């Protein structure tokens, strides 16, 4: 609830608890570079990746105009003007304004076991096509944020999987 | 000045003259090619004309070209000013209130930031203080090597909200301000100066100097840019609540509400035409104020909201009122009008602003109060009877009041400091340009000729009488 | 363009066909006649000495919104523009006045003469006696010490030089260059 | 609607704002970076920058880069045969075009 | 559409062509496609030319050095030129009949294709000499005045402009050849004055222009104009002692003398980068003093005269306030006072007057100088310094520190060389003495203290005459 | 109490005194090496001064010392 | 960014707090556990602890352990040829650096 009222992102890992604002995350410079279909790259390499185009599936739940009752002001509104209304309880304008902020997932990828990938990391992604004329894919944005990380080790190989997203 | 017909005629003549095309093919192969080529040539000519017209600053039609020409003649436009007001209520709710805080940040019901300019009083029952929208944000840049100019550019959003700019350079634990300068006019080889500039894309930057005419920021030092951000034109009426933020420990302790003066003194940035005119005048202005119009230009730039000002020297005054006077030597007279300020307040502002005027020495400044002359008209006209008479009268009254009123912009069509008086022909042209009248006549009454120095001739719509028929 | 650029870009097989070559020449002639001069005008406005006369008229019209100039008075228009733009930096000195007088009057050389006034004010009022600098050393007036007043006199040698026309041209053209606190009081001739 | 190739400089509609991208490309072409290519103008490429653009990169819509680096305003002005040119790769150009089309900020801007 | 592609133009042709008996048959064919492509090439050329010219028009958005140079009004320093490299050589003499005196400007080819024009003159005392060489070579171009017109221009070729260090113009009429001096922008120029102005073409070509009859002297109809250029390559170096330089173009001396370098021949420079050129093109008036900008007399005096400790500028009203009388002769006057550490007041008057005289003066204003008046003050100190220290050392250190801080030659009056007068006050002495850690307690007293106007009164400390009373705790 | 200027001057004097560096290589190869070496030496000197200051109890600047 | 190897003692930023880790390592290097290796200083390793570190463990950033165990303060003084050294495995020192880098507490600290 504190995270929702402040507009930040929470995750507890490696002995710390983290609150990071969403507006300042959109202006953060990348730290790593991930490329596909490039064998002369100076960074790392992606072996498998998934493109998700379902942006409505996550925006459907946040398409509402918030309203609430305050004993000294009356009815307090916040948000757009052409969306359906929905009632909450806290009549705090700052809390109402941040009620509809989140991160929209876009891409899932599988790499060769990097242990430096933690949520909150910003990466630069470059994807080339492997047929036709080597055209760059413009449907994947340049900078992405890491949302979830899974590391997996069997008796022969070490692999990592990540989910990447963009701030609305 | 070619047109499609001329292009087609020239093409037909050229085809006729040629030996092969006139003889070996005819009347089917040529006809479509004529139309195609004429169309292509006309399109290309129109594009060339548009580019040539956009080439110069006076005939430019897009803002980017105007901004580039303004950057060539280094010019930075006027920046927005914050709205100001008073919060006379800071009554405490519990014990241990903030006895005397200063620059306490506040937020007001729309997530807009405000802060208090002076310390509050001991708030025995309540305390009075004034507030402004100003907020402060900083950005820092380290230096890896001496690039001999080292320009630093802010972001688009930060340049959108900007009021002042302050530069600090930190070297081996010591930090100092660096002053600004106009170009590099009198500094060299040790002076700590910088020059501001505006990119064709709306970004504001700071340029440090060369080794000979400036001090390059030494390697291994941090440059800090401090920006005062303000939204342009926001008004909050009265009785609204302001809650502290950051310093939020006092929110439970205190109560702050809006009362007395609302915040209404905001101002936005320049428009395109004002920038176009001021960039051209900046060439003649330089920074020296020797000529007559330079004082008006400086006053208009520094003080916001003025309609018109005029300045005259000793010769004009001696030709006007007194044959000769020793006291008139090296004296400058100023007169003006401000819609929302009294003449005494204007006088208070003028000499206070003139303390920083360049090229000031052996000079004495005076102010002369303005005299207003009503002026009046009478019209007799015939309408086409499709429109009602009352609607025509009301629309004409509103249009005349907006165009030729005291608060109108006719006296300074552009913000460049100038006094443009009202002539009879302007009324005749304007009333016709609207076009309600099939035929009309004007008679001017109580019209007085203006000196042009301290006379004022506006138009009074209420006293004027309109005669409409048909 | 050049005299056979568009024609020369056809393949070698089509250049020997009559109609294609003739069509290419016709298109190039049309484009040269109707389009090229405006592009050349765009590219030739970098330097003041290479512009055409219409662009010079445009720049002079831009300059005329703040000063009063007539281009037929001087020997050349680019020289007028460049010299005025250069003397803008010398606001308030004698250099702009002297150079403008020399430039716009076919070579007349002048010297600015300031005016002096007496200090004993209760016996001589301020504006009854005024002496130029050339006659200051050779005079018998004011019977006392002097001081400098913000007024001026123009001195013209008759050799280079009719007075009324010179006064008219000066008042119309050069007087606006004077500072606001300086007063001009006619001509003197030697 | 007629789509413009992704390698065209006309992708930015304002001729004044395109000047920043052109300045960046020209500044890179004159540097001494380690992944440039050296190409001399051949006798049959005097008036045809498209042939050079096709021979170097494999893309014909990159003729504006060749015209820029050679130092001409007009395509009908012949290049000097044997002039040494240094030309950058194509992915770099595409990335710069995308950055100036969708963001449009100076390379060294400071943001918060 | 503003951006014309091949497909759009072909579509336009197909849209126009229909409803025609002959042409509608060939709508889908190779011939129409080839014709449309061949036509679209011209449209592309015109559109791109217009856009490129519009972009290159302004100095701010120009993408090349040549366009910035062409647009720049001045060039004196807007566009830099290569500078030659220099070094020392030694001239041995082999056999007899070698010249007694080596000629000046002796061309010497290096190990590579580098010319070396020895400057100065060389004398072989016993067959050994030493001179300086300057790496550059002198070539010449000539031109004839076929017709006399306004703004006559003579343009060099690209190769010569690539290596141009100096330019000298000689115009010969009848049997007399005379050099013509250059001018910035025909400043103070008129008829009977021989001047020329340089310019830079959009292509890399330098030029010379003589303009008009009133403001310049056109070269006569029957004269020949000759340009002489000194050619050099900047960043070329030769090692010391490993190089032999045979004589060329005067090959009679090749067998007679042997020449070998002694010091490395280096330190040449090259042309600037485009960004630096544009920045210097916007702000060149900065480099050379022309006028007193913004009416800042003290700053100008500080810049032109180095070492001025302090200087102040008056006004008629301020003098009126000082003396308390309305006027004596104080109209259109500017008063100035200052002090230099190591020169007399009259010499300072002369320097200030000359420096102001060099720059053009304002209208109807005359300078006057006021000589400074010296009012030194002294202090007396009583205190304890603890038994650890020594009285004599404490007194000596106190005297030296006080003289450095407050003194006639001190920097207290303008710690930064921005022109400001700062006056000593009583609190400063207490604070400065307190910062030093010698004294457990002290009680300062001021003797001969005066209140000084900031205009022409000088107050400073005299350490030597001051008395210090220091006793052990 | 060295500064960057003193380091640069001493390096220039040392280079000029050398027989090989002064004669065989000149004015392009040497200039950037001078800057690099002076910067490194100044950094090392500053670190050594900080350690020496932190050595004693009276002049210590960190709690652990 | 330029990170540090996990075998570097500089991972602890305070030169005084590194004393605990150095003391523990030196105390181990003088003991007689069963996991210790005996290594003599060869004639070519007199001035080069990096060569000894590479030859013993395969990691070159462990030269501070070799400098510490010999009893020297700088690397510029030469070690005595033929001095017997005992060196522990790399994992132990690596976790020891991590211990004081993170936990920092002294071995044997009593907690509740």
């Amino acid at each position: 609830e504190i995270a929702r009222d402040t507009g930040s992102m929470c995750w507890a890992s490696r002995g710390m608890i983290n609150f990071k604002s969403m507006e300042k995350m959109a202006n953060a410079a990348p730290s790593l570079t991930y490329e596909s279909a490039n064998p002369n790259t100076s960074g790392f390499t992606i072996s498998q990746f998934n493109i998700l185009n379902a942006d409505y599936e996550y925006q459907r739940r946040h398409n509402y105009r918030m309203a609430s009752y305050d004993m000294t002001k009356g009815v307090v509104y916040s948000g757009n003007q052409e969306d359906p209304i929905k009632f909450t309880s806290n009549p705090d304008p700052t809390a109402l304004a941040n009620y509809n902020k989140f991160i929209l997932p876009r891409l899932d990828m599988l790499v060769e076991g990097n242990a430096a990938l933690t949520p909150g990391t910003t990466l630069k992604i470059v994807v080339h096509n492997t047929a036709g004329d080597g055209e760059l894919d413009e449907s994947i944005p340049d900078k992405m944020i890491v949302m979830s990380v899974t590391h997996f080790e069997d008796r022969f190989r070490f692999v990592s999987r990540a989910q990447l997203g963009v701030v609305n | 000045t070619p047109t499609k017909d001329s292009i087609r005629a020239e093409f037909e003549e050229l085809v006729e003259k040629d030996s092969f095309w006139s003889k070996f093919v005819g009347s089917q192969f040529v006809s479509m090619l004529t139309l195609f080529i004429t169309q292509i040539v006309y399109r290309c000519f129109q594009y060339a004309d548009a580019a040539l017209a956009e080439g110069f600053i006076s005939t430019a039609t897009r803002r980017s070209s105007i901004l580039a020409a303004a950057e060539t003649n280094s010019y930075v436009g006027t920046k927005p000013t914050p709205s100001s007001g008073m919060i006379e209520i800071t009554a405490t709710s519990e014990d241990a209130p903030a006895v005397i805080p200063k620059n306490m940040p506040l937020i007001s019901d729309d997530q807009y930031p405000y802060m208090t300019m002076d310390v509050c009083r001991l708030v025995d029952g309540t305390g009075t203080v004034e507030v402004a929208q100003l907020e402060i944000q900083e950005v820092t840049y380290t230096v890896t090597a001496a690039k001999e100019f080292l320009e630093v550019v802010l972001s688009k959003a930060l340049t959108a909200v900007c009021y002042k700019l302050e530069v600090f350079v930190t070297t081996d634990g010591k930090t100092t301000q660096w002053s600004s300068s106009t170009m590099f006019r009198l500094a060299g080889s040790k002076s700590q100066v910088y020059v501001e500039f505006y990119k064709p894309s709306e970004q504001l930057g700071v340029r440090f100097g060369d080794g000979l005419i400036g001090q390059i920021p030494p390697e291994g030092s941090t440059i800090t840019l401090k920006v005062w951000c303000t939204n342009g034109d926001i008004t909050l009426v009265a009785g609204q609540n302001l809650t502290p933020v950051d310093s939020a420990a006092n929110l439970a302790n205190l109560i702050s509400v809006k009362t007395t003066t609302p915040i209404t003194a905001g101002t936005d940035a320049e428009t395109t035409e004002i920038t176009r005119n001021r960039a051209q005048y900046y060439l003649a202005y330089d920074d020296q104020v020797v000529w007559g119009g330079d004082y008006t230009y400086f006053l208009v730039r520094n003080i916001p909201g003025l309609s018109w000002v005029k300045a005259w020297g000793e010769g004009q005054q001696e030709k006007l009122d007194g044959a000769y006077n020793v006291q008139n030597i090296n004296k400058i007279f100023i007169s003006g009008w401000h819609p929302n300020k009294s003449q005494s307040e204007l006088e208070e502002m003028i000499l206070a602003a003139f303390k920083k005027v360049p090229n000031e020495l052996n000079k004495k400044f005076s102010y002369k109060e303005v005299r207003k002359l009503p002026f009046k008209i009478t019209i007799t006209g015939r309408i086409s009877a499709s429109l009602t008479i009352e609607n025509v009268t009301d629309e004409l009254k509103s249009a005349l009041e907006t165009k030729f009123g005291r608060d109108s912009t006719f006296f300074d069509p552009n913000r460049v400091g100038k006094y443009i008086l009202i002539k009879k022909k302007d009324v005749w042209a304007f009333i016709e340009t609207l076009g309600y009248f099939r035929d009309f006549y004007l008679e001017f009454v109580e019209w007085n000729e203006s000196n042009g120095f301290y006379d004022f001739v506006y138009l009074d719509t209420e006293n004027s009488t309109f005669n409409i028929s048909y | 363009m050049q005299r056979s650029w568009f024609n020369h870009r056809l393949t070698s097989a089509k250049q020997k066909s009559l109609l294609y070559k003739s069509l290419a020449d016709l298109v190039q002639s049309m484009m040269d006649t109707f389009v090229d001069p405006w592009l050349e005008r765009i590219t030739n406005r970098k330097s003041i000495f290479s512009m055409s006369k219409e662009d010079l008229e445009t720049r002079t019209n831009e300059l005329g919104q703040f000063f009063t100039i007539r281009t037929s008075n001087s020997s050349s228009v680019p020289m007028l523009l460049q010299q005025r733009l250069d003397e803008i930096h010398f606001k308030g000195t004698e250099r702009p006045i002297n150079q403008t007088i020399y430039r716009e009057f076919n070579g007349i050389s002048v010297l600015w003469d300031p005016i002096y006034a007496p200090v004993d004010l209760e016996r001589h009022p301020y504006g009854t006696v005024l002496i130029p600098e050339s006659t200051l050393e050779t005079t018998g007036g004011t019977f006392g010490e002097m001081f400098l007043t913000s007024r001026g006199m123009i001195s013209i040698p008759i050799n280079d030089l009719i007075t009324e026309e010179i006064l008219r041209k000066f008042n119309q053209f050069v007087k606006p260059l004077l500072p606001l606190h300086i007063v001009f009081d006619g001509l003197t001739l030697y | 609607q007629y789509p413009l190739s992704r390698y065209d400089d006309r992708n930015i509609a304002d001729p004044i704002l395109r000047a920043e991208l052109r300045k960046e490309v020209m500044l890179m072409c004159e540097s001494n970076d380690k992944n440039l290519t050296i190409y001399y103008v051949l006798p049959d490429e005097q008036y045809r920058p498209d042939l050079l653009a096709y021979r170097m990169w494999g893309i014909a819509e990159l003729r504006w880069v060749v015209t820029l680096a050679a130092g001409l305003e007009d395509e009908s002005q012949g290049m000097t045969v044997g002039k040494k040119l240094k030309l950058p790769p194509a992915t770099w150009i595409r990335e710069m075009i995308r950055h100036f089309q969708y963001d449009g900020q100076v390379i060294g801007t400071l943001s918060i």
